[PDB]
């Protein structure tokens, strides 16, 4: 779901839910880097 | 004449120098690369 919060009443946005970011870096070959 | 610049896309390196200086660069280059050391770090904390 995607929620409001008070701010102050000046409400936002704000998810909720499962969630991931990655970011890798990959060499030529083995061991990746990840974010 | 010397000339590196840089690739942030691919993550390249353009290199433009006499072969001495691509060797000197290269031993550089190989000696900066490496993969770096992970810790797995275990804090307890114990209260009675």
């Amino acid at each position: 779901q995607n929620v409001p919060f008070q701010t102050g009443t000046t409400v936002e946005r704000k998810d909720i839910g499962v969630s991931l970011k990655v970011t890798p870096h990959i060499n030529d070959g083995a061991a990746l880097r990840l974010e | 004449n010397i000339l590196i610049r840089a690739d942030e896309s691919t993550n390249a390196l353009v290199l433009l120098a006499d072969p001495d200086t691509v060797n000197a660069l290269e031993d550089i280059v190989r000696q900066l690369d490496v993969p770096r050391a992970q810790v797995l770090v275990e804090a307890a904390i114990v209260e009675i």
